[PDB]
């Protein structure tokens, strides 16, 4: 198993955990596609030899590569994608499989990048500590990129930059709930 | 509908004080919640039969609550949660059930107070505009502008799932009054109920303890 599947595969089971007890009214055993790009993306921030090539987007930065590697999964490790049309921004709920389970688990226990691969998901789940949820870690992941990426590292820069990608303000991505991503982009 | 109403007519968004909020608890907490004459925090003691997820009742422990200043170092878990709009996702998490409870909506019996009340009671309260275990989420005791400060609009809809391009509504039809410590039961005016045996058996609860409130039976405020 290379260390890109092992890093989802980690990511998944621990994520889960915490948006159940977040937003428990969330699926209990499904993550969206789109949640486990935003994992990903702050997976490939805490460790950029992963190399999956992030680009912004209306939802957030979106891998082509990440989508490539659940795929290769796909009623394997994991469950969820199904066959998605060509170039279709699909967003189904994706399970671990009891074989994924046992393959991260085993993978863990021995791999050479086993440390590094808790270490990257350590990170991720540490920054997203009380955003977990599909919207949560979306706003972060966007403001992130904002911050990053075109040095919007101020309340009313980041806010402006962020509505660009996401042509959606509302109560979801105003001033408020940006101003509050932007700390904690900072502070982590 | 919603389960947002109001103790004049439909709930309008310059007259918070007629919001009628709601607390849902399990029918056998019923007689202790009666021994006590007040709904406590869960910080208090432990209930009688605990329907919510542990984990959900663990992370309340760790949340702050602290719309100003002078409002007291508390948890949520220090404040007894009352929904604005009765149907809702915390609701649908106990209804749908988990390892901890699986009962359903047929023991789950919602006790309505009006806001007013719980401001003329000189009690200790605020308002979250969404999910209280979420850190984007604030907290408000300003009450000339709760209409605006919780999504009123949503709250009045019948509909209102998640769509992809808003995430947030569920936990914006979370939005809830958090009162600090304790509520006493005399405050409740209003019993919402799922099917008859539990009405039947709220009513021969409450017949000896109190009077003027109202009972109404709602297959429609659950799940």
């Amino acid at each position: 198993m290379t260390w890109g599947r092992a890093v989802i595969l980690e990511a998944m089971r621990r994520y889960l955990q915490q948006r159940r007890a977040m937003e428990p009214w969330e699926d209990p055993a499904g993550i969206s596609h789109l949640e486990i790009q935003k994992l990903m993306y702050f997976a490939n921030e805490a460790d950029p030899d992963l190399a999956l090539d992030f680009t912004p987007g209306r939802y957030g930065p979106y891998s082509e590569r990440v989508r490539h590697l659940l795929q290769g999964m796909e009623g394997a490790f994991t469950v969820g994608l199904g066959d998605g049309t060509a170039r279709v921004l699909a967003n189904q709920p994706i399970s671990l499989t009891t074989k994924g389970t046992d393959a991260i688990t085993d993978y863990l226990a021995t791999d050479a990048a086993a440390d590094r691969v808790s270490a990257a998901v350590d990170t991720v789940l540490r920054v997203i500590e009380g955003f977990e949820g599909p919207y949560g870690v979306e706003l972060l992941a966007s403001t992130h990129w904002v911050a990053t990426r075109e040095g919007a590292k101020e309340p009313a820069t980041a806010a402006a930059a962020v509505r660009k990608w996401t042509k959606r303000k509302g109560r979801i991505y105003s001033d408020d709930r940006i101003g509050v991503a932007l700390d904690r982009i900072l502070m982590t | 509908e919603s389960g947002f109403v109001a103790r004049s007519g439909g709930p309008d968004r310059k007259r918070p004080h007629d919001w009628i909020v709601w607390h849902f608890t399990h029918a056998d907490n019923l007689p202790g919640i009666i021994t006590a004459g007040r709904l406590l925090a869960d910080s208090a003691v432990t209930p009688t039969t605990e329907v919510a997820y542990n984990p959900v009742k663990e992370l309340r422990r760790h949340k702050v609550v602290a719309p100003d200043s002078r409002y007291p170092a508390s948890m949520a878990s220090d404040h007894v949660p009352f929904y604005i709009a009765a149907r809702s996702p915390m609701l649908y998490v106990v209804c749908k059930g988990h390892s901890g409870y699986s009962g359903g909506a047929g023991p789950l019996v919602h006790l309505g107070v009006a806001l007013g009340d719980i401001i003329d009671a000189d009690l200790t309260w605020c308002a979250s505009d969404g999910n209280a275990a979420a850190s984007y989420t604030k907290f408000s005791r300003q009450v000339d502008t709760l209409g605006t400060f919780v999504d009123f609009d949503l709250l009045c809809q019948r509909q209102w799932h998640n769509t992809d391009d808003d995430p947030n509504r569920q936990s914006r039809r979370a939005a809830a009054i958090l009162v600090y410590g304790h509520v006493p039961f005399e405050l409740v005016s209003y019993v919402c109920c799922y099917n008859t045996e539990t009405m039947t058996r709220v009513r021969t609860l409450l017949d000896p303890v109190g009077g003027v409130r109202k009972y109404v039976i709602k297959p429609g405020m659950y799940y």
